[PDB]
Formats: structure tokens, sequence, C-alpha cells
């Protein structure tokens, strides 16, 4: 809905609407993460070489 | 450089084995080639992609330490020439040849 | 693929050296690497130098002082300039296609030498008076 004539600043330094999409998507992305498998016995002694050729 | 042995006797029917060693073959890719006398050189050992063994056909090479055996499978006596082992440097900068290796055919 | 060389055949010591190799019958000639290779009699062979058509050249250093390999892609025939001949220098010189297949990007690097599989006439270089 467009407005007539309305002198307003803006300052896009300083808002919060950066500061709760920081804290969304952190926050939504580990959501996906919870029901995965952790997957920790393989950090053991691994030994490897180069690839052969 | 490279260092091969001046040459090699066998019987044909039998499997000669010559062993190109040196420096620069702890690294890099090993040639070979051969030419009759009079005659040019003749590619005989190329490659093909880095985990492909290059080509094996007729011929075949194993490699141990510096050292890189030249197989040859079934000898008789048409193949009597002199040998040739060929590389470069880890640095790649220049191409050095082997000294050259003759085939002796009993 | 057909490949002849150009000689003179007599060169006097300490004169230059004017060498060429014509390539023909050659789908791709744009993307080989072309070099010179010598051989002295009874001997190993000998490198010298090598080009490719994009202008960068590489050479034998110890043989870099005198020597210069330059190049007609029109005519598919690439030159040698070899100064200031000596005696020893004596032999049979060979051009030759060192061929080169490509994974992928060239300006990565992602390519390797096929080998050399085309050898040239042999010439007999006699640096005599
Ligand atoms: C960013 O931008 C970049 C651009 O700057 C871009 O980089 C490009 O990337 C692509 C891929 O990433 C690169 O494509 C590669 O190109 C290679 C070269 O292709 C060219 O050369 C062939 C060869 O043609 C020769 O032969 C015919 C006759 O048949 C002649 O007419 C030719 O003129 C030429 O002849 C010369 O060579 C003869 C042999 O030595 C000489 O005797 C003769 O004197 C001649 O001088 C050309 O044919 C190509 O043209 C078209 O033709 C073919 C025909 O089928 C088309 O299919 C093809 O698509 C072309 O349109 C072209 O000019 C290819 O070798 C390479 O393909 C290999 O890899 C793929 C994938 O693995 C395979 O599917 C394919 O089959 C090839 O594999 C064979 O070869 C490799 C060798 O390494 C082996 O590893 C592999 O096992 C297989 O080997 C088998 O076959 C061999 C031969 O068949 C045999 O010898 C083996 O022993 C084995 O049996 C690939 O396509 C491209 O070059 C890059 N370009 C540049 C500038 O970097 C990049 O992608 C961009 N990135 C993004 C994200 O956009
Ligand atoms: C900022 O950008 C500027 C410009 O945008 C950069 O400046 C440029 O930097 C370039 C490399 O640093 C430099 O290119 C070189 O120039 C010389 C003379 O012009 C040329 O000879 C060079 O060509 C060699 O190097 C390239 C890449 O390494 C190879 O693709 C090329 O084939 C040549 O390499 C051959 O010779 C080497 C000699 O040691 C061998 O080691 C090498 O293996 C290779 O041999 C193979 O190729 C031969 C050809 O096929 C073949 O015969 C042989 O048998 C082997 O197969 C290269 O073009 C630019 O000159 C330079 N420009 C300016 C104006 O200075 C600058 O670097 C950037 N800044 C920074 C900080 O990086
Ligand atoms: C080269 O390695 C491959 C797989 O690594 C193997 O199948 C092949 O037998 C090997 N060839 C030679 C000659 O060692
Ligand atoms: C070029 O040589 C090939 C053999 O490598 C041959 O099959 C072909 O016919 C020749 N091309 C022409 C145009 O004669």
């Amino acid at each position: 809905i467009h407005l007539e004539n309305v002198t307003e600043e803006f300052n896009m330094w300083k808002n919060n609407m950066v500061e709760q999409m920081h804290e969304d998507i952190i926050s939504l992305w580990d959501q996906s993460l919870k029901p995965c498998v952790k997957l920790t016995p393989l950090c053991v002694t691994l030994q490897c070489t180069n690839v052969t050729n | 450089e490279l260092t091969q042995p001046p040459s090699v006797s066998v019987s044909p029917g039998q499997t000669a084995r010559i062993t190109c060693s040196g420096a620069p073959l702890t690294s890099r890719f090993t040639y070979w080639y051969r030419q009759k006398p009079g005659q040019a050189p003749v590619l005989i050992i190329s490659r093909s992609s880095q985990r492909s063994s290059g080509w094996s056909g007729r011929f075949s090479a194993s490699w141990s330490g510096t050292t890189v055996t030249l197989t040859i499978r079934g000898v008789q006596a048409d193949d009597e020439a002199d040998y040739y082992c060929q590389s470069s440097d880890t640095s790649d900068s220049y191409k050095m040849f082997g000294g050259g290796t003759k085939l002796t055919v009993l | 693929v057909q490949l002849r060389e150009s000689g003179p055949g007599l060169v006097k010591p300490s004169e230059t050296l004017s060498l060429s190799c014509t390539v023909s019958n050659d789908s791709r000639p744009s993307d080989h690497s072309w070099t010179w290779v010598r051989q002295s009699p009874g001997k190993a062979l000998e490198w010298i130098g090598d080009i490719h058509y994009n202008g960068a050249t590489t050479y034998n250093p110890s043989l870099r002082s005198r020597v210069r390999i330059e190049l007609d892609q029109s005519i598919p025939r690439f030159s040698l300039k070899m100064t200031s001949m000596t005696a020893a220098d004596t032999g049979m010189y060979y051009c030759a296609r060192n061929a080169i297949r490509i994974y992928g990007v060239v300006a990565l690097g992602e390519w390797f030498h096929y080998g050399m599989d085309v050898w040239g006439q042999g010439t007999a270089v006699t640096v005599s008076s």
C-alpha cells in the first residue's frame, strides 16, 4: 500500500531483524540435526597411505 | 640421472628383465622406448590416467624403491635392439634418458 | 600422420644450424607437443627442447645457450636454431610428436603426456670441413 510523502530515515546497521534472522536459522538448522545418527565410534587410530596408482 | 645394466643376455623363450634405476624414480613416471639400429625410436610403453597401471599388453613393469624392472614376456630373436628408460626430474624442469641397454638374444 | 625433416647435410664447424620438420595428416595438430631429440652414433638419446603452440618453450639447460626452437602453424612445420656448431655434435637428429591427452581443465593442469608416439626421419648431421 503505497504512501504519500513520509520522510522516514532507516538504520540498516541497527535493527533486530538481522539479529533474529541470525538466531532463527542456527536454531532451525540444528533442529534438523537432532534425529540423525550420532556416529562417534569412528574416532579411533586411523592409519592411511597415499592412493596407489 | 638414470642407471641401467649395459647389456642383458637371454635365450629365446624365457623372460628377460631390465632394471632401470635412478634418483628421480622415487616419484616420477618412467617411459620406455625401442630403437632399431639405423632407424627411429619407438614408444613401447605409454600411459593412461594415473590410477590405471598405464597400459598392459605385451610388456609390463613393476616398481620397487628407486628401481623399475622392465619385464619382457616371451623373448624371441626378432626383438633384438637397444632399449631406453626415460623420465624427468621431480622438480619437473628437464628430461633425461637412460644410459642404454642392449638386448642379447641367444 | 606423416612427418618429414629438412636438412643441409654438411655443416662447417663454428657456424649455425637451421632445421625444420613438416607435419601433415594431423586432425588435431594444435594440442600435441613438438620436440627435437638428437642421437650420437653408438650412444644414448639426447633430448634438446620442446615447443607448444601457446609459445611456451623449454630446453636442455646445458645446451640452452646455443639453441632455439621456433614454429610456423599455418604450414605445420616447426624450426630449429642451433648456433656455434662443433664436431662433437655430429650425429643423427630427430623431430618427434609428444602427445598429451586431456582429462579436464587445461589451465589447471588436468592433463598428462601420452608419450612420444611419432618419430622423425633422422638426418646425418655432419659437422666437418
Ligand atoms: C571450464 O572451462 C574449461 C575450458 O577451458 C572446461 O575444460 C574442459 O573440460 C573437459 C572435461 O572436463 C575437457 O574435455 C576432455 O577433452 C579431452 C580431449 O578432447 C579433445 O580431443 C579429442 C581427441 O580427438 C583426437 O582424435 C580424433 C580422431 O578420433 C581427431 O580428429 C582429433 O582431432 C584428435 O586427434 C589428435 O589426437 C590423436 C590421438 O593422439 C592423434 O593421433 C592425432 O594426430 C590428433 O592430433 C577430440 O576428439 C575432442 O573433440 C570432440 O570429439 C569427441 C569424439 O567423441 C567428443 O566426444 C568430445 O566431447 C569432443 O567434442 C576434443 O577436441 C578428452 O580426451 C576427454 O575425454 C576423456 O574423458 C572423458 C571423461 O572421463 C571420457 O568420457 C572420454 O571418453 C575421454 O576418456 C578417454 O580418454 C582419457 C584420456 O585421459 C582416459 O582417461 C579414458 O580412460 C578414456 O581413454 C580411453 O579412450 C582413449 C581414446 O578414446 C584411449 O586412448 C585410451 O587408451 C582409453 O581406451 C574430455 O572430454 C576439455 O578438454 C577441457 N577444455 C579445456 C580447454 O580445458 C571445463 O569443463 C569448464 N568447467 C565447467 C564447470 O564449465
Ligand atoms: C597476477 O597476475 C599476473 C598477470 O595476470 C601474473 O603475472 C604472470 O605470472 C605468470 C606465472 O606466474 C607468468 O607466466 C609465465 O610467463 C613465462 C614467460 O612469459 C612463460 O614461460 C611461462 O610458461 C611456463 O609456465 C606455465 C605455468 O607454469 C606453463 O603452463 C608453461 O607451459 C610454461 O611452463 C613450462 O616451463 C616450465 C619452466 O620451468 C616448466 O617447469 C613447466 O613444467 C612447463 O613445461 C611444460 O610445458 C611446456 C609447454 O607445453 C612443455 O614444452 C614442457 O615440456 C612441459 O610440458 C608462464 O606463461 C606471466 O609472465 C606473468 N605476467 C607478468 C606480466 O608478469 C602474476 O603472477 C599474478 N600475481 C601473483 C602474485 O601470482
Ligand atoms: C595396477 O594396479 C591395479 C589396481 O591398483 C591392479 O589391478 C593391476 O593388476 C596393477 N598392475 C600392475 C602391472 O601392477
Ligand atoms: C592419414 O594417415 C592415416 C593413418 O594414420 C590414414 O588412415 C589416412 O587415410 C591418412 N589421411 C589421408 C587424408 O590420407
